[PDB]
């Protein structure tokens, strides 16, 4: 192209200059006009760039109608050669490139389903305001190219968050984005699909791609289902002791949900534990203040002094929320012969080792170090806690490992109640199930809510009866998992049917949970907690006689937040109100599952909290029975030993009224640091909620039966009769 | 907007005369009119000032600006009696409101039509 | 949209002062954009979604007359489409509890459930 | 469309022709320019290229309104007219064509399944 135009230009600008120099021949040559070759490509030039000076030009008429048919000619060509001009200038690679790693400057990659909602829940739970100072910047890699809104989203965070367009499995992409330097790995699940083993096996396969170009790097997963988390011990260089985590979804979200049946509000305790909230002040007698009293607390990890050692587990606990004002909930069990446990609150049987981890709950990260800095000799007197300085001085009835309750297994046929013969029995203080399940929809894994609400923990009359209400073609695929636990009854039908609802006596439940399977076939995020919704308000508006569904306590799954609002039958007080604040979540009566996309980060910062909510949650799983799980895809009775017996010795969640236990005698306006340390000393009891009717500061009676939770009360907040306590129960036989 | 349109062709007459001269207010006639097209552009920007909700919006708009520069303009020339030729021709952006007028009369009608006048 | 328009907007209707205002998350093609450029002095569109409170603010349901919401008469489940109407109404209600709404429901047994929204 | 062109353009160069020749009827015909037909196509050529070298231009008031109103409906008429001269270009066929043997040189024909990893 470039050798075309410079021909033509010379060849013009010489013709220009030979016609010019020469003269018209009918008149005798004597219209000549000197000019020079060069001044000829001069006005070439000039002319082609349509600028035209007029200082040089042709004067002749010769010279003229060549200049005409030069105009006509290069105004043709530019038209026909522009087309090539532009494939020549292409169409630029607009996310093509690689990270320019900058010194002292980490960066973490993430990788996975890169969608538009996805990636602003993740950034949403990881750049937060009130994040500490950290020089972290974030790096996504997808092979997709991005649509307008999510490029809008980049771009708006364009200071911290950068986009490149490539695939994991690729190793020259992984090259790009400096992989060998970053700090962690983080992949998302899609969780929306037909098949959730599919996007199972790509994310473990994007694991080991990961960690053949790089083995000493950190990964956090996500994983959809449970079983097949187990294929990520197949893989040689996965250390789970170096900080290599997987998150279940499913698992952690149908525990905190039974979590929450045995004791309700523990599921947005738990969700405000580990996440971060901006700073708010209410000075108005509202329940929002005394709620916002309980936001502020945070969890951390810490090494115990070694003035602790020695001591039993309640001492140590007692020490620690009297002197330090700090709440230790669990501490890390270290024995050779069986690994390392979390043990969540031991009896005063168990003495603090050398050098063992514990668990506190506290309002900031600069009073955790109170625990590794305490020394009787030179701070026992003290008693302001900021002035102590760091200065030293024949049947089986379980299972195999026998920490589940088990039971023979029984047909579905067995289990399946008709309305009349559902209306026949009795059932109060029972679970009920609701599943808006179908034959083609994605498997949701109910055994995860069953085993927290089935754990040897408790007893056998201390079982609370399950009854699932849904379609029989969904839950007949689910059954495989389910026929193992002693307590299970299915009656076949819809949740929106008020009938069913009236059979199962939803009016004398102990709980009922909403579920949704059919959540990928809605194309719209907005309108896929339609069925959930619209099944709260049917329960809700009930009529019972002997007497309203309002006081009926219900869990609500819900996946967009500004849903929640919906929950609430009161108008809302502002529709930009943050969920953290709305009440059904302070209530505990709506579960967003956009909490577990910040666990993930509060795994990243620590990845201790994941284990402790694990081991907490989830009723106590063990490695050992995942293996056993693993290798028979099944649950697997056991006849009872000592030793499995020994294993069923644990503490449970529970709440507790002071109506009329041994403590109703201080809940008449008793402080709760007191009530603490009864509990704690007498019961080995450990206190860490208030679960606080709603209208209980105002001065005129209500009607309403709705409560919120406050989380770690300090010493001297005062008590109301019509309180619950949350507590760590023992075991006790 | 008819007296802005007549404004205009009296600049457009008087861009012949020189830049700055001197004329007698009773010997001319057409400084006459200029005057009384003036002061009711004066009463109308009045108008405008009394009903407005904020003060500094309705400040710092282009008619706004058009009656300051041709208003005091024309008072300075009544009273020390001599004329200066300025920025009267800042009366012709009136004409963008000429398709609203458009819109008024029931002349146009499809809205591509009046951004194309627009 | 144009059997709405026909029924309402009507040359024989008596002096009326409405304004009607559409709001849909989906842009519109060509042939549908000539409609509302057909009746642009009494019609107007915006982009957004009813479940999204800030599309209500911008819209100014605050201080509408009504809301009407019309329903896809033709689609494989009436059901989901009547679960969605509700939703809208909620979210609606939700935002402005005093507003009238008149929706269209396509299954008789779905209206029920309006009986269950509190406002 | 070549047709179109070249009859507006000759047209427009004989009307600059006649409008510069004959002179200003209020000025007495005393500003006519001598300037033949032939030097008003080479004007017009140079006016609706966006050149102007300035050499040669419309002298009279009313052969310098009618290069504006030249200037304006050429700009007009080409903005209209682009969209034709797109359809003319057209879009080219990248692959279409046939292959040129070459002597010496044997070539093997694939066909079947194209894709990028066949
Ligand atoms: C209603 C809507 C609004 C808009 C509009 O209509 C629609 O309003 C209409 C109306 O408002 C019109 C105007 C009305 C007033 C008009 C005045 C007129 O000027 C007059 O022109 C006369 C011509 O004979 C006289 O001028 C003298 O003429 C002598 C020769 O005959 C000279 O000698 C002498 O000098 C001149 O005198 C002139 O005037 C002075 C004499 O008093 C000085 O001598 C000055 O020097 C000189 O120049 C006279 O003296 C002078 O006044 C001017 O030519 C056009 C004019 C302005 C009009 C232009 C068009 C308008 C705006 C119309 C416009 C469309
Ligand atoms: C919106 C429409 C179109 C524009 C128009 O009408 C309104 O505006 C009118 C107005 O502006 C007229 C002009 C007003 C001023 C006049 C002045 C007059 O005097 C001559 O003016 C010259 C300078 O222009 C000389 O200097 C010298 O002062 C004198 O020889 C000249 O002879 C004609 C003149 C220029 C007029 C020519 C015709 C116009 C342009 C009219 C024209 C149709
Ligand atoms: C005086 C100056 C001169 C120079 C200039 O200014 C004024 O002239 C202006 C004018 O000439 C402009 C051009 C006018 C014509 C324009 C045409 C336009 O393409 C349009 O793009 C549409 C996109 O929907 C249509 O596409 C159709 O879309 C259908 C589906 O909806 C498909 O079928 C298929 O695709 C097409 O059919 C169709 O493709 C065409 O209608 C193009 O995108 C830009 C364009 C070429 C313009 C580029 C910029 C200009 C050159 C301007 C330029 C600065
Ligand atoms: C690089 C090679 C290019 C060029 C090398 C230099 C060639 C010209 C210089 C020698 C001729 C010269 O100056 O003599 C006389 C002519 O003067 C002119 O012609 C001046 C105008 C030059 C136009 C730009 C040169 C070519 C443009 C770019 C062409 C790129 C292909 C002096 O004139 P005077 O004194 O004014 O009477
Ligand atoms: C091919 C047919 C086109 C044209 C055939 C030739 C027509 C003109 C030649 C005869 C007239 C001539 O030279 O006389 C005088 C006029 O001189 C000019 O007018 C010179 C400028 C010519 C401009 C280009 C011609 C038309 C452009 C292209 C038009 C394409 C349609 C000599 O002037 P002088 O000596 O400088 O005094
Ligand atoms: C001073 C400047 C003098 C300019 C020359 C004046 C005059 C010569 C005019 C003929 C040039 C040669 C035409 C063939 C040609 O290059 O085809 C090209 C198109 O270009 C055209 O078709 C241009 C048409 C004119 C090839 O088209 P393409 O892009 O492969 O599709
Ligand atoms: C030098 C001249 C610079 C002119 C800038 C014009 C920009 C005006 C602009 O954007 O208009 C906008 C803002 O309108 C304003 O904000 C008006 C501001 C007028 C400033 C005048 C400064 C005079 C000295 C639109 O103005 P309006 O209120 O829609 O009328
Ligand atoms: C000078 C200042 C600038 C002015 C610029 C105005 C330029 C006039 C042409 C503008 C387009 C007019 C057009 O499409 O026709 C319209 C009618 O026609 C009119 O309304 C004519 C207005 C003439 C003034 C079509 O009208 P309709 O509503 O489709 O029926
Ligand atoms: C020296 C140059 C003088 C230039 C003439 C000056 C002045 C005459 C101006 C009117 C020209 C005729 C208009 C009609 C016309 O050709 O329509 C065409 C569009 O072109 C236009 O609509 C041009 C609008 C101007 C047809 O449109 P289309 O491309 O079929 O769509
Ligand atoms: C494709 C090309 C080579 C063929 C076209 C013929 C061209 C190049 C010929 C035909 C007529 C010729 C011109 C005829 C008359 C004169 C006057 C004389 O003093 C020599 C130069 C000059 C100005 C000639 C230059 C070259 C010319 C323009
Ligand atoms: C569509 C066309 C034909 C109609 C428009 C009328 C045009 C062509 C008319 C109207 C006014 C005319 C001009 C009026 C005055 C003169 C001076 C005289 O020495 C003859 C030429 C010249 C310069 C005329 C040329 C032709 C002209 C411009
Ligand atoms: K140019
Ligand atoms: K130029
Ligand atoms: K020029
Ligand atoms: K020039
Ligand atoms: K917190």
């Amino acid at each position: 192209l470039l050798s075309i135009f410079i021909s033509t230009w010379l060849t013009a600008a010489g013709f220009i200059h030979l016609v010019e120099n020469s003269g018209d021949p009918w008149e005798n040559f004597q219209n000549n006009q000197a000019l020079t070759y060069w001044e000829c490509v001069y006005l070439l030039m000039v002319t082609m760039s349509t600028v035209g000076y007029g200082d040089v030009y042709a004067k002749t008429t010769l010279g003229r109608l060549f200049m005409v048919f030069f105009i006509l000619g290069g105004l043709a060509m530019f038209a026909s050669y522009v087309p090539e001009i532009i494939e020549l200038i292409g169409n630029r690679k607009k996310y093509g490139g690689s990270y320019s790693a900058v010194s002292g400057r980490k960066h973490i990659v993430v990788c996975g389903h890169i969608t538009l909602e996805s990636v602003s829940n993740f950034l949403k739970a990881f750049l937060h305001k009130a994040r500490d100072d950290v020089n972290v910047e974030i790096v996504f890699l997808h092979n997709i190219s991005p649509n307008l809104e999510l490029e809008a989203l980049f771009k708006r965070h364009f200071t911290q968050v950068e986009f490149y367009q490539g695939s994991v499995l690729n190793p020259h992409d992984l090259a790009r984005v400096k992989i060998e330097s970053a700090d962690a790995c983080l992949i998302l699940a899609n969780k929306y699909c037909a098949d959730p083993d599919a996007e199972d096996a790509s994310n473990i396969m994007r694991v080991i791609s990961i960690k053949n170009y790089h083995p000493k790097i950190r990964i956090i997963t996500q994983m959809l289902q449970y079983h097949n988390k187990a294929h990520l011990l197949n893989i040689p260089s996965w250390n789970w002791k170096e900080g290599d985590d997987a998150i279940c979804l499913a698992e952690l979200k149908l525990g905190f949900i039974a979590q929450s049946c045995l004791a309700q509000g523990l599921s947005t305790m738990l969700a405000n534990l580990f996440s971060m909230r901006s700073f708010i002040k209410i000075e108005e007698d509202t329940w929002q203040k005394y709620y916002l009293e309980g936001v502020s607390n945070e969890m951390y990890t810490e090494y115990l002094s070694s003035a602790f050692v020695g001591l039993s587990f309640p001492t140590v606990c007692e020490l620690c929320f009297v002197k330090l004002k700090l709440l230790m909930i669990a501490i890390e069990y270290k024995s050779a012969n069986r690994e390392s446990r979390i043990l969540i609150n031991p009896g005063n049987h168990l003495k603090i080792q050398e050098g063992t981890l514990g668990f506190f709950i506290a309002s900031d990260a600069k009073e955790v170090k109170r625990a590794f800095f305490y020394c009787k000799a030179c701070h026992d007197d003290i008693t302001d806690p900021k002035r102590i300085k760091k200065c030293g001085c024949n049947v089986k009835k379980y299972d195999s490992t026998g920490m589940f309750h088990w039971c023979a297994p029984k047909e579905i046929e067995k289990v399946i109640l008709t309305r009349s013969e559902a209306a026949m029995t009795v059932l109060s203080g029972h679970v009920v199930v609701c599943i808006f399940g179908d034959v083609s929809s994605a498997l949701i894994g109910l055994r995860n809510l069953v085993m927290p609400l089935r754990a040897s923990n408790f007893h056998y009359h201390e079982l609370k009866h399950i009854v699932f209400v849904g379609s029989i073609e969904y839950l007949k695929r689910e059954w495989e998992t389910l026929h193992n636990f002693p307590k299970v009854s299915i009656l076949p039908g819809t949740p929106l049917s008020r009938a069913d609802l009236r059979a199962v006596n939803i009016n004398l439940c102990d709980m009922c949970v909403i579920l949704s399977a059919n959540q990928n076939n809605i194309d719209d995020t907005s309108l896929q907690d339609k069925e959930c919704i619209l099944a709260s308000l049917n329960i809700k508006s009930m009529q019972f006689d002997d007497t309203t569904g309002v006081n009926i306590p219900i869990i609500t799954e819900l996946v967009n937040d500004t849903n929640v609002q919906f929950l609430d039958q009161a108008a809302a007080a502002d529709p930009d109100t943050e969920l953290y604040l709305t009440q059904p979540f302070a209530c505990g009566t709506a579960f967003a599952v956009s909490v577990l996309d910040s666990l993930m980060s509060a795994t990243y910062f620590n990845d201790n909290i994941l284990t402790l909510i694990r081991t907490l949650v989830t009723g106590g799983a063990t490695p050992e029975l995942e293996a056993l799980i693993a290798e028979e895809n099944a649950l697997r009775g056991g006849y009872s030993t000592p030793q499995t017996l020994a294993n069923r010795d644990r503490c449970r969640v529970a709440q507790l009224a002071l109506l009329d236990g041994p403590f109703a005698d201080l809940g008449d306006g008793g402080c709760y640091g007191d009530l603490f340390c009864k509990a704690l000393k007498t019961y080995n009891m450990l206190c860490f909620g208030i679960y606080r009717l709603r209208d209980a500061h105002l001065s005129t009676p209500s009607q309403c039966t709705k409560r919120y939770v406050i989380t770690n009360p300090p010493y001297e907040f005062e008590l109301v009769p019509t309180d619950l306590i949350f507590c760590l129960m023992q075991f006790d036989s | 907007f008819a007296l802005s349109i007549g404004a205009l062709v009296i600049y457009f007459i008087d861009s012949s005369n020189p830049i700055e001269s001197c004329q007698n207010f009773y010997k001319d006639f057409t400084l006459q009119i200029d005057m009384a097209f003036n002061v009711f552009f004066l009463l109308y920007f009045g108008l405008r000032f009394i009903a407005a909700n904020d003060k500094l919006w309705f400040w710092l708009e282009v008619n706004s600006v058009v009656d300051f520069f041709t208003v005091p303009p024309v008072f300075v020339s009544v009273y020390l009696n001599r004329s200066w030729l300025g920025l009267r021709f800042l009366r012709a952006l009136r004409l963008i409101q000429f398709s609203e007028i458009l819109q008024f009369l029931n002349i146009l009608k499809t809205s591509n039509s009046i951004k194309l006048v627009n």
